[PDB]
């Protein structure tokens, strides 16, 4: 894992064109996952008015 | 992000389309606004990195933007 | 006001969470710009959904439907 000097003289990892692209891809997989998690949280009946019977596990 | 200026903005923006906001509605918007921005900042950061900079510029953000 | 939905310290927090180490000062205005653009798009969808339902209050389900639309393009 090699490092080189940025134009501001700080050390940054020397990534190939491809590794950089793979980082963009991982950024995207990640923001997709977060987004759907936000949607699932607010969409759930459990934080709309909800009551659950513990015998059945079902929404009353 | 702080809640109060965000809320003031949500209201300014709802007004150009005319309403009241449920509190979970603003929170969900805020959580979503934050993911969106952070995601764009990561892409912007990667463009700077490819140009061998650790300082992100308006031009970097503008490009990450154009790739809608 | 001139703070346009997000304080300068909050913008810096978002950038750090994005892995950024340094920003040009022009990033502040650009991030505020992006925020406004994103909200106009999302809020336009949420609003028409609230009105098509004939309600006066935007619900978390209004925002959710609006987010699903943004989710499928982005």
């Amino acid at each position: 894992v090699v490092y080189i000097m940025s134009k501001e003289n700080r050390l940054i990892p020397k990534l190939s064109d491809e590794e950089v692209m793979e980082r963009h891809k991982k950024a995207d997989e990640n923001m997709k996952r977060v987004w759907s998690q936000i949607i699932q949280k607010y969409e759930s009946i459990d934080n709309q008015g909800d009551v659950i019977d513990l015998q059945t596990g079902e929404v009353i | 992000i702080s809640r109060m200026p965000f809320a003031r903005l949500v209201k300014e923006v709802t007004d150009q389309f005319t309403l009241r906001w449920q509190s979970m509605a603003i929170m969900a918007l805020q959580e979503a606004s934050e993911a969106y921005l952070v995601g764009l900042l990561e892409h912007t950061n990667l463009l700077a990195l490819h140009a061998k900079r650790i300082t992100i510029m308006r031009k970097d953000m503008q490009l990450a933007r154009r790739i809608r | 006001d001139n703070i346009q939905g997000i304080t300068k310290p909050a913008i810096r927090r978002l950038a750090r969470r994005g892995g950024v180490k340094r920003i040009s000062g022009l990033i502040y205005e650009e991030v505020r710009n992006v925020l406004k653009t994103f909200l106009e798009s999302v809020i336009r969808d949420a609003v028409t959904y609230t009105e098509h339902a004939k309600r006066k209050t935007v619900t978390s389900l209004d925002v959710v439907y609006a987010l699903k639309r943004q989710g499928r393009t982005l």
